[PDB]
């Protein structure tokens, strides 16, 4: 896999040149602590996220839990909860590395085809991914609602800035989007 | 490609884990240490031709026989390729400083090197002398901070040891 | 046991590598971060009984049915053991702050826990509740520094997620 | 494997107690940067050390390279150089972790047996290890002699203190001593 | 799906064997025992709603805290799904009675069940109590023959054990 | 794999319904002893069946045992013999189960592709399976001819009824037809 | 593995002679339905038996759940519960078969030395097995007390005879005693 | 040793299962069928010498050439061992009737028989002929009940197939 830095290294090597543009990387560094918070925010809330999202996917489409539904019977429900967790896990890897390659390589590569063979519904998988995308954004900004969380609400307590890390939220979202783009 | 983060990520994946406490700690080390090795990276980027030139000069000075008929520094092509080679290693060290792990040097420099030099009758001692000269060459704070020189030197020794 | 240094050593050993750049950098992270987690660890060590008492109190308050005859908080022995269990988790957490990796909690707390509670018919929700109370309880700078609290809360969330 | 800190936790777990004395541990942190230089000093000069140590073993016992000698023929010599480097590599792991368990568990365990079975001489191995012990100390203190190094002399350029990391020298030397002990 | 015949066919196939003595014998067992399990199967098929309703009723009566705010039997939807779940288990038992093996129960009920209930925070005691009620409820010759009831009960214990 | 009963269960689960109609199931039970006799009849004469069926495939097509023929040389003949037996074995499993799934999943799945890559002549394969089908039917009815059997004639001595297990003969034949069907 | 019948055959084959006594095998068949009830009695109550037996082992020896105890920490408790269940399971295999060999070959052989290498305490292991022996006897006789079972009481409903299957109870106990003999 | 019960036990053990519904049903098959096969085993135990003798006689009368010098029935020792061999198979068949599975015949007779007979230049047609005679010889109810004879014949045909 690559990280944000070895990515720049690969791009430079393509013309056998030294790395001279050391501004984006310096920037990456200066927001290093925020990145760590962003990752910590998702990982710490990963179980609540996964179950909320798959449950959210189901509550919007009861088809999934009826006869012939792809979350019926128990083992399929378990399998789906498992997959949701796997995708979230790789996305968080991508965010920690600040590069999508680990996600493309070890998770998304051949995923659509696998789901096609199994008859795992594309629409529904994408939805679950969309719900986690919205979850991750909220936790990174540290603005989750009590409305969506209830008694399981969690506050990260990171040093607040005005844009509440808008850049990292965009990055994280762009990884979930790679998932969605892959599954469709 | 091996860095601080790709290493903890690969280990986490092997165990099916989310990034945890020790993974975040590890990357904070990469945060801490980046200033030193990026300083080295920037200095090396700005001055790579000169650094490579004088290391190349030193290795030919150590081994003038390389200039003899049919030896590896004996023609204009060979001389040009030898300097290029020294430069290659220094650029790969610039990459490794940027990455914060031996990845770039492992994959594009070290892997295959002994096969290549064996096949072409290229003596390895001049390589080692070019890199050793460059390893003994820098001093702080003239060239860079002491901690930046530490990073620079560590990657030179790593290259040296890979040939030794 | 998983820590920053044991993780990079194991990765090193697997590839037959001496410690190199990215390995030392990782340990520099452990160095930078120790003050935080050791502050939390020190605070936790000094007050573990009060901290676990009120977590235990909070989970019993969430589930008064546990007090009814034949339920898991119904007798003096069960009561003492339920408090003890919360304190076990809090102690493994103190350990994991000392180590700077989830090792002690993984191997001595999480491993096997679901088998044990299932076999003894112990509902998991009171465990999650005790830990959630603990997770929401701290505030900085009152209790400890903001980074120490961050370390403390991550281990609580880690344990919560293991039961969730 | 264990490290310095999880070793402390193992001791505390024997009485199911919290870790209360962090004085030895705070110190380990305080000498953190030293530990890394010490490791850097060994790893950076590993190749020189191994060849110099094996060569030293041999120049002091010519029987190793004569008929029936355990460094004869080329593949025995190669095997020996390999073993010397393996041993050093695990010592460097233990110095990095502040604990001998990685060394004991992955290297030394069954080593005496293996050597016994192969006819690898204990005495010569010990002396090779003794030389590596001497080298690492000098390199940790950053006082290698030009008498022993010639053109291959390396200076690490770490901040000098009066005792030149004597407690790290003692610890590293205890790791080498463990090796010798496992063979005795 | 595990039954008498698929078990022996799978064993025969693994050793590359034609069906032989012990395989025909095993199947003779299915024939002899079918009357009893098919009796229970029909009784259950005709009355599963009532059977599941009272088992469901018993687990809520046992754990009224499930009716509390935020708890698993608290809303109309939650309530329907819990009764539904009790009926799922009983229908899989009906299937297993027809097959004469735990196959249907294993694959469509037990497999993945602990992971689902852990993720959704569903307490397993009420599942165990509905099934224990059902297990203790029947008597012969009133509800079916003694041999039919033995089959019915054995599969309830099987489901109960899978959750314990 | 499935059997006659779990096949019914699978069909009920498609609408998450209890199995209500046990009519075919009750009949399967009542004819249970018959089924065991019919499986005994085939298993007991399997070797005579396989050899007679392969030899008859051959006597009707001498090309198979001339240069270029797929039953030439010895190792191809051996391989064919083996395939005929493997096929018969999976047909007996199906007959004992009262369902073709084990036949389908473990034998017929990908058989066509396997034969096409090796150059196994479908036409001839079909003939061997046809002969086994005729044999099986006669052994189930316990009416093999001396004409086709000679000194190797066997009688099962099962209790005779009017139709001589007509329904089980048709079922057995349907498994052989599926074999032939799987080939295209 | 052997069963009650193949046990007779092995004994006969040791003098290459036919199995001549069957009356004792006839009696085995005579109590065949009984044996199936005895097994159903243990299997259907296995979870309650293991948790109760391991709990009793502990409540009689608190050292096991204190510091250094062999049921501390969680993974050790989980291992022990696992071992009690594994032992109970092989015991029911032996009772189903009417022969100890499966218990001997797959479970008990090597077990004492496995436990000595781990330091799994003999006295506590025996007691756990003792309790499961007492449980098994009561469930086979279908006379478990409310005192020991509380709300978990289970009654099997099998046809009662005067001796309440005394020889099967004695036989079951003999297998538990084999376990205890093997391990102490 | 393959019987009805060891087959289901082995399958349960491979899946780490307690005996369950399909396993007990299988053993019920053994209860049901044992009368027939124990009847055959008892008849064989009482008359095995006479049964073997004539099967032996029949194969020699079929292949007189075996009596020629150098051939397998030409000496007294050869004659005695050929009869003995036929009795061996019949004894193993007697064991398999008792066990209710092909186990005894598989392990003690069939395993290795082709290697042995090949090595010692023993033709297999006379073996098959002795067993075929024995298989065609019985009739019910003269020799035993129809179902006892079915069991007897199935094992003879099993042996025959193993040599064919
Ligand atoms: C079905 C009845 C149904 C649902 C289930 C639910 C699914 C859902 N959830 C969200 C949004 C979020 N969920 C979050 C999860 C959590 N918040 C926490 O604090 C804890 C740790 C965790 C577990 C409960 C978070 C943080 C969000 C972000 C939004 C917010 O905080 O308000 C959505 C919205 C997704 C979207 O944007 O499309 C949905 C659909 N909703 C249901 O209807
Ligand atoms: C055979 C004739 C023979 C030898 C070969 C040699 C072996 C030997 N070496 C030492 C001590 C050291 N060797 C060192 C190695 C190095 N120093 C460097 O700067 C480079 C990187 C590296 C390779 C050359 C070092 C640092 C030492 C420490 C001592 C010192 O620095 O002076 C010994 C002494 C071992 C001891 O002290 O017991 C020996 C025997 N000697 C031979 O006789
Ligand atoms: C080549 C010259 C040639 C053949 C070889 C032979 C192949 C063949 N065989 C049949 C039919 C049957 N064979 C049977 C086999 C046996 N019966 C027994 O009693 C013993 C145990 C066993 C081995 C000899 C049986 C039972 C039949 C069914 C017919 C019957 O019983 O009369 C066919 C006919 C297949 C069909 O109808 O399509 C063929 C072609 N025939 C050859 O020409
Ligand atoms: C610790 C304080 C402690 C215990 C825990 C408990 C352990 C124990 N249990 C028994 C005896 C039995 N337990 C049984 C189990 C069950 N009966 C049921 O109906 C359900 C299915 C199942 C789980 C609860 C049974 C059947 C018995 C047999 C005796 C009886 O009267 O039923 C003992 C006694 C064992 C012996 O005699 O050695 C012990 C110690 N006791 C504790 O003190
Ligand atoms: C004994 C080993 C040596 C010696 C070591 C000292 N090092 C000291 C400080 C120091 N070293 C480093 C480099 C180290 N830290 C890292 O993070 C990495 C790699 C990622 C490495 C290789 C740093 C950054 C520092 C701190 C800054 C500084 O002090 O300049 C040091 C002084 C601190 C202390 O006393 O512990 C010592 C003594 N010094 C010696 O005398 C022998 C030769
Ligand atoms: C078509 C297959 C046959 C045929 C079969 C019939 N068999 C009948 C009864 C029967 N068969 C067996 C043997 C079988 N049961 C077993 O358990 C085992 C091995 C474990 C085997 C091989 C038994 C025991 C019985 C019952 C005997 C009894 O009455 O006690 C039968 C009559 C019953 C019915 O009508 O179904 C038939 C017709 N008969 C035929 O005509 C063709 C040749
Ligand atoms: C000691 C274990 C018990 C006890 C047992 C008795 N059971 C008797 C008869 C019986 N049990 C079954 C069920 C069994 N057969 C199966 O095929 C299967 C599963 C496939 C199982 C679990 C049947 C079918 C029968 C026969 C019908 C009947 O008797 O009602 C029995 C009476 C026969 C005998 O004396 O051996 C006894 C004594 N009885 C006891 O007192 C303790 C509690
Ligand atoms: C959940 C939101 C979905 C859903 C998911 C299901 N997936 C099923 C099986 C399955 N999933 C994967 C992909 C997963 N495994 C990986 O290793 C990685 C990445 C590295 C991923 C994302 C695989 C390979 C498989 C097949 C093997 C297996 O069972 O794990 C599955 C079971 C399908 C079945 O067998 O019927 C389900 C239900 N299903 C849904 O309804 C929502 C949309
Ligand atoms: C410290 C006082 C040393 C010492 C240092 C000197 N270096 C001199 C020249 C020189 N050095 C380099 C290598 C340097 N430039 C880089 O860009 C990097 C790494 C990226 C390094 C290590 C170059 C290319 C040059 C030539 C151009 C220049 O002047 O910088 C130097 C001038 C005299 C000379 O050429 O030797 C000094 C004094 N000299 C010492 O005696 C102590 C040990
Ligand atoms: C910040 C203003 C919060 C808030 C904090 C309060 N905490 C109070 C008491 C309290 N908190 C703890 C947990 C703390 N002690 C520890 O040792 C550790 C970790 C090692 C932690 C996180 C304890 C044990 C106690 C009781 C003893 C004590 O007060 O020190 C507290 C007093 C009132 C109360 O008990 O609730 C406050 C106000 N409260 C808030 O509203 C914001 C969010
Ligand atoms: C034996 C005399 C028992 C006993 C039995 C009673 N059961 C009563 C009602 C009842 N039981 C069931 C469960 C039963 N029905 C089924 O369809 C199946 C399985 C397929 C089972 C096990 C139901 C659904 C009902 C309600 C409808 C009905 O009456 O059949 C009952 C009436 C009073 C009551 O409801 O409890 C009795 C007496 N009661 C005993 O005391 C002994 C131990
Ligand atoms: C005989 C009636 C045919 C015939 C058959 C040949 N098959 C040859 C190879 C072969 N067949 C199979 C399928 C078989 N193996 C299985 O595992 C299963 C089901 C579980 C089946 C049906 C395989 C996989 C293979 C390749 C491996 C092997 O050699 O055994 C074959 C040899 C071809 C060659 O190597 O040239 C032959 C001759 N040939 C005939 O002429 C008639 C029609
Ligand atoms: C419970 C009553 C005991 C107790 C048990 C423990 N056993 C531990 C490990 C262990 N047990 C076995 C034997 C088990 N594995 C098998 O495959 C079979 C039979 C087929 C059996 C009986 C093995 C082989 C092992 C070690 C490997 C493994 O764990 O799988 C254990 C953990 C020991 C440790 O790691 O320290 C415990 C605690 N302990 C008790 O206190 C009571 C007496
Ligand atoms: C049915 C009427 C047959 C038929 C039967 C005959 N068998 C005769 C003699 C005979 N058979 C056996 C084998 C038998 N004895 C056993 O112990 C067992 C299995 C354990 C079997 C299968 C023997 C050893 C003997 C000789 C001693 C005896 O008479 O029982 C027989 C007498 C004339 C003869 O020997 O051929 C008859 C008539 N014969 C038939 O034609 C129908 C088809």
């Amino acid at each position: 896999m690559l990280d944000a830095f070895s990515r720049a290294v690969v791009q430079a090597d393509a013309s056998t040149s030294v790395v001279a543009d050391m501004g984006a990387l310096k920037q990456f560094i200066a927001e290093g602590n925020r990145r760590l918070d962003a990752v910590n925010a998702i990982a710490s809330n990963a179980s609540c996220m996964v179950s909320d999202a798959v449950a959210g996917m189901i509550c919007e489409n009861q088809g999934l839990i009826q006869a012939g539904g792809n979350c019926y019977p128990n083992r399929r429900m378990a399998a789906c909860l498992r997959d949701a967790e796997i995708i979230l896990r790789y996305v968080t890897y991508a965010l920690l590395a600040g590069d999508a390659s680990v996600l493309d390589d070890r998770c998304l590569n051949g995923l659509k085809e696998t789901y096609a063979a199994l008859g795992v519904p594309t629409t529904s998988t994408v939805r679950a991914v969309q719900i986690m995308k919205a979850q991750a954004a909220a936790h990174i900004k540290d603005t989750p609602s009590e409305a969506r969380a209830g008694g399981k609400l969690r506050k990260m307590g990171s040093p607040v800035v005005e844009d509440r890390c808008a850049s990292l939220v965009a990055e994280a979202s762009s990884y979930f989007d790679r998932v969605i783009s892959a599954l469709s | 490609m091996k860095s601080v983060v790709t290493t903890v990520i690969a280990a986490a994946d092997a165990a099916g884990r989310f990034p945890s406490s020790s993974d975040l700690e590890s990357v904070q080390g990469s945060i801490q240490r980046s200033a030193a090795r990026l300083e080295a990276a920037e200095k090396l980027a700005g001055n790579i031709d000169a650094v490579a030139q004088e290391a190349y000069n030193a290795c030919i000075q150590k081994y003038p026989y390389l200039n003899n008929s049919g030896e590896a520094n004996s023609t204009d092509t060979f001389k040009a390729k030898c300097l290029r080679d020294v430069k290659h290693y220094m650029r790969l060290i610039q990459y490794s400083l940027v990455v914060g792990g031996t990845g770039p040097l492992d994959e594009w420099g070290i892997a295959g090197q002994r096969e290549v030099y064996r096949a072409l009758g290229l003596p390895t001692a001049p390589y080692v002398e070019a890199l050793s000269f460059a390893r003994n060459r820098g001093c702080a704070p003239r060239d860079m901070s002491a901690q930046a020189l530490t990073e620079y030197n560590a990657l030179l020794d790593y290259a040296i040891n890979s040939l030794s």
